[PDB]
Parts: structure tokens; sequence; C-alpha cells
């Protein structure tokens, strides 16, 4: 059994991918389950087992034959969220299909459902494919959405592949929209980037790639790209020579001047930041930064 | 000469042209199985570190285009040629054809271009399980070395590579620091640089496809190419952000900087606290040096 906080439900047909996620995913996600359960111990929410858990589902070629019978249904409601994975290899429109009948009949069951789908296996593909791809997709359920009645139910579409990044890159947006327990962070973020000439900052535990957490800013720029290389950069560049600012640091500054900026914080856990600064240089730009990020670094010291 | 044209030839599927897209079109490994199979010869050229420009010629291997570069224009293409770079793809099962052709090629080169230097490579080194990679290697380079030998070209170089790692940088660093006439003059002046700056080391790449020039300093032995392949993966995650790199410092330890539009430097710092002021400046007059 799993005494998890959340229930998510990995549905698609064979060989989508839907097992190969699992393994993927749980394993990031320990450096969370970790840290929100007892680094950091608070919502009282939150003496549990594990953050989340993936429940995954097999979906035959084509739902005609059979639609889901009552332990199903029972499960929908006990799942926090419901992740469908679109097997890009092939063609996908009767898939687009059978979701807005996994969703019809999930939401009548269980609205307030977060409904993310997943445009799989998108590694090895042009981008104005990808573009099209989607574009195409998001189209498709917005008219058979609106033909089984329901075009107010909100859907999340994520491009994903498990020898990406991307699959962390959606997974963390997943697990926030999930879990509201853990939100205290990403509140403590929109401050630190409140009022700043910072635009985007991530909390990255060393060995996961999926975000701990990172502001409420809208205007994402999926900088989470560049910002969860930046943590590799460091550690690998760092471990081949090694034989209020006492921890692991890097600083890195593009052409057109923007700064990617990483500080250690809490043992292994690290802030990655992007600032910047229309004509203002670096040096000094660096130390105001520090001074709301030093802040911030006790705050999370207070509680830990 | 001002120019080098180099071979890159070998059977279909050899992962060769994937190679060229990672080192000099900014390709990611997987970002390779779109490329589809190349017709005839592919040419790509880039200008390298200012004086020299170099001219790659991507041939395609479907036993029809390679028969025709040995028969028709045999002479346009083994002509005045600097290198070859011959690839195998270490899943063949062609292997004493794949040799074969190798054979037909030092042939028309024995001939048309004698002095050309020769390269091989047994690529995609990554589907092969680690305890064998090794005397699959050594007995491949045998066989190959006494073949290079019969057609003149003695003594060959190899290189075992794979795109999902940077023994692919380590090689096309060797294979291109052989076109590189000025050696002599840089090293002296990277020496000179590392006094000045008292590092442990510095290393000079190509600003561009981030490969190693040379350095002047227990540690790695792969380590040049782990940076090269490193910094180009940080390299395509900053496309977003559509700017090129221009510097980093870890740690206050590790510096990072460009130093013209043609190469970079990596300076590992012997300290921790050096006045980053003054090691920024000392990073400035570099520059003059290195353009
Ligand atoms: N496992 C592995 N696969 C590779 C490697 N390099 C390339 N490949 C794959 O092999 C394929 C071969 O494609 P290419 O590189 O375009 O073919 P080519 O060798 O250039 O030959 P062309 O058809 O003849 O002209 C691509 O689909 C890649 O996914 C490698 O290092 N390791
Ligand atoms: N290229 C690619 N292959 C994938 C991806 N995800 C899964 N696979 C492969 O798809 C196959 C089926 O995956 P699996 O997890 O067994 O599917 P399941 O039956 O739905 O659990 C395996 O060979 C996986 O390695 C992906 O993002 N990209
Ligand atoms: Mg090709």
């Amino acid at each position: 059994a799993t005494d998890s906080k959340a229930m998510v439900l990995l549905m698609g047909v064979r060989r989508c991918g839907k097992s190969s996620i699992c393994k993927v995913v749980f394993h990031n996600m320990q450096p969370l389950d970790t840290l929100y359960l007892e680094s950091t111990s608070n919502p009282s929410l939150e003496h549990f087992s594990t953050l989340i858990d993936l429940a995954v589902m097999e979906l035959p070629g084509q739902l005609n034959y059979f639609e889901p019978s009552y332990d199903s249904e029972r499960l929908f409601k006990s799942v926090g969220a419901l992740v469908y994975v679109i097997d890009s290899q092939d063609e996908y429109i009767n898939a687009i299909t059978n979701l807005a009948m996994i969703i019809e009949y999930a939401y009548k069951v269980n609205p307030s459902i977060n409904i993310e789908v997943l445009i799989h296996k998108v590694d090895g593909l042009s981008e104005d494919f990808k573009v099209d791809a989607q574009r195409d997709i998001m189209q498709r359920t917005g008219e058979e959405l609106l033909e089984l009645g329901l075009d107010g139910v909100q859907v999340s579409f994520y491009l994903t592949s498990i020898f990406d990044h991307s699959i962390y890159e959606a997974f963390s947006r997943i697990v926030q929209k999930l879990i509201p327990e853990l939100s205290f962070l990403e509140n403590m973020l929109d401050n630190l980037i409140q009022h700043s000439k910072i635009e985007k900052a991530f909390l990255f535990d060393v060995n996961s790639k999926i975000y701990v957490s990172t502001d409420s800013n809208p205007v994402d720029i999926q900088m989470y790209e560049v910002c969860s290389e930046f943590i590799d950069v460091t550690i690998d560049l760092f471990d081949l020579y090694k034989a209020p600012r006492n921890e692991l640091q890097n600083v890195s500054q593009l052409a057109n001047g923007v700064i990617i900026y990483l500080r250690q914080m809490i043992r292994g856990l690290a802030l990655v930041a992007i600032i910047r600064p229309n004509g203002t240089d670096m040096e000094s730009c660096l130390t105001v930064a520090d001074y709301n990020i030093d802040i911030f670094k006790k705050g999370l010291e207070d509680i830990w | 000469n001002n120019r080098k044209k180099l071979l890159l030839m070998g059977r279909s599927g050899s992962g060769k042209s994937s190679m060229r897209s990672i080192i000099f079109s900014n390709y990611s490994a997987f970002d390779t199985r779109r490329l589809g199979a190349t017709i005839d010869v592919e040419h790509s050229h880039l200008r390298f570190l200012g004086n020299m420009t170099l001219n790659l010629w991507d041939c395609g291997g479907q036993d029809v285009f390679m028969e025709n570069y040995f028969t028709k224009q045999k002479d346009h293409i083994f002509q005045m040629v600097q290198v070859l770079i011959h690839v195998f793809d270490v899943e063949s099962t062609e292997v004493l054809k794949d040799i074969e052709i190798f054979a037909k090629a030092l042939k028309q080169l024995r001939k048309y271009s004698p002095d050309a230097k020769i390269f091989v490579l047994l690529h995609k080194m990554d589907l092969v399980q680690l305890d064998k990679r090794e005397e699959l290697f050594q007995i491949m380079m045998k066989n190959l070395s006494e073949t290079s030998s019969e057609f003149g070209f003695p003594n060959l170089i190899g290189f075992p590579t794979s795109i999902w790692d940077e023994s692919l940088y380590k090689a096309w660093s060797q294979i291109v620091c052989s076109l590189i006439p000025n050696m002599s003059n840089h090293q002296s002046n990277l020496k000179k640089f590392k006094e000045i700056m008292n590092a442990l080391e510095i290393i000079l790449f190509e600003r561009t496809t981030f490969l190693v020039i040379c350095s002047s300093n227990l540690l790695d032995p792969k380590r040049f190419e782990k940076i090269s392949n490193i910094m180009k993966n940080f390299k395509q995650s900053c496309t977003k952000l559509k700017s090129g790199f221009k510097t980093l410092i870890l740690n206050n330890n590790i510096y990072v900087s460009e130093l013209s539009s043609n190469m970079v430097c990596f300076i590992v710092l012997k300290d921790m606290n050096i006045p980053q002021e003054l090691v920024l400046e000392n990073i400035k007059k570099a520059k003059e040096f290195f353009q």
C-alpha cells in the first residue's frame, strides 16, 4: 500500500510509456518527498509517507466496445490528477477521441480534477512539427469537448520525452498544481523575484530534475530547460577539478547580458535564477540579488 | 594553402552525418534521427580560427553513391584532399566489405592526394557492452592499420566514438588540431598566460565548436572533451535565450571567458578569492594575443 498525499493516474494505450514514466518520476520525486516531509515538515497535512503516487491504467485501442466499470470510477475520485499519454510515434485522432470520453466521464464523477495531457515521445522531432502537432491537437479537443458539451474543462497540454528533460518540467508544474500545501515555497519565491531585476527563480534539489518550486510568475519562459542544465554544468565542471557566501555558486552571462545565477541554499538544495540587467553592470547587479537571496536563504534556514 | 578539404566517408548509417551535425551545426544527439540519408556528397564549410577555413565533404554512403566516387568522379573526390576521416559502424555486419571499401578509398588517395592524413573512427561504440568495447577496438585497429599500411599511409590514428558521450569531441579535436599550423605560438602565449594568472591550468577552445586547441598545466585525461561536451550541452539549453555564451565563473575558482570571435579560454585558478577584479583584468589583456 502507499500512504501518499496525492494520487496521480497514468492512462494510455499499451506501450505509450506509462511504466517508463513512473520509473523516471518516482525516482526524481524522492528529494521532494524527503524535503516536504521532514527536511521541513509543517503543514500538519504533511506527515505522510510520500507526496504523490502514480497509479497507471491500460487503455484499449478503442473505447467503443467498452467503457469504464465502477471500480475505475471509484478510483477516479481518489485520483487527484489525470495524466493522458498520447504516443506521438503514431496517429492520434482516435486517441484525442478517447480523451474526450475519459474526461466527460471522469468529470461527472470528480470535477475539480486536474486533467493533464502529455504529447509523449517527442524526442527526435522537428520543431515546426511539435508546433503543429500540439496546436493541432489542442484544437481537436476544444472541439471534441464542445461536442461533448463541456468546453469549460481546463486542460493543460505538455510536450514530453523520457530521454529528455521535458517530462520533468511538465511534472514539476503537475505536482505543484496538485499539492497546494507545498506552495508556501512558491510564495517565498514570488517575494525573492518580487520587485526585482530577476525574471525567474527555481529551487532545484541537486539530484532531481523535477524542480522543488519556482515563482507564480505566469510568463514561465520555459527557462526551466536553461536553469535545469545549469545545475549539471556547475556540478560536472566542479567535479572534475575538485581535489554570508560560504558554499557552492556559479554565474554565467550571455551575449545580450542575461545572467544565469546558481547559489547553494541548504545541503544540496540550490537556487537558480535568471537576472536581466538593462545596462546595469553585473558585479553590482549580482550583489543586489544576493540581498534578496541571502534573505530568502534565512527564511528556509528558519523553517528547517 | 589557407583552405582545408576533409573527406567524411563510410557506408550508409555509419552515423557520419550526425557527427558533422553535432560538431559544426549545433545538433543534439537525438536530433540526428531526423537527418535522413544524405544523397551523394553534402558540402559544409567553416572558417576555423580566422586564418584557416574548412571544407567538409560528407559522402553519403549508399553503395551506389559509393561506387560512383571511386569510378566517375574519383578525380573530383580524391582530388586535393587534406584529410580522410573514414567511419566504420561498430554495429555493421558487412565488416569485411566495410573494410574493402576503405581500401578502395585509400587506392584513390594513394594516388590523387598521397600526403593526406588518415583518420578512422569506430562509431556508435555506445551500442557495444563495456567489457567488449576495448578489445574490439584493439582488434579492429589492428586490421585497419595493416590495410592502411599497404596503400601508402603507414601509421594512422584511431578513435572510438559515440554521439552520446564526449569521445566524439576528442577525436574531432585532434583531427582539426592537425590542420592548425601555428600552434607553437599559441601554447607559448598560453603558457605565459598561465603564469600571469598563476593558474592550475588554462585551456583554449574554438568559440564555435568548443573543440580544444591546446593547453598548459591525477586529473581526468578525458577532462578536455568532457569540458567541450558539457559546455556544448549548456550552449543548447541556452537556445531559447537566443544569446551566445559570454562568460561563466564557478565558485570563484573556474573562469570561462570568450577572448575573441574565435577563441574561448578556460582557467582553473589555484586560489579561491584572488580579487575577482584583478583576475578579470588579466583576462582582458589576454584578448590582445588570442584574436
Ligand atoms: N547508437 C548510436 N547511434 C548513432 C550514433 N551516431 C548516429 N547514430 C544513429 O544512426 C543514424 C545513422 O544516420 P546518419 O549519421 O545520418 O547516416 P550516415 O552515416 O551519415 O550515412 P548516410 O546515409 O549514408 O549518408 C541516425 O539515425 C542516428 O540516430 C551513435 O554514435 N551511436
Ligand atoms: N523514443 C521514446 N521511447 C519511449 C519514451 N517513453 C517510453 N518509450 C519506450 O516505449 C516503450 C514502451 O514503454 P513502457 O513504459 O513499457 O510502456 P507501457 O506499456 O505503457 O508501460 C519502451 O521501449 C520505452 O523505452 C519516449 O519518451 N521516447
Ligand atoms: Mg548521412
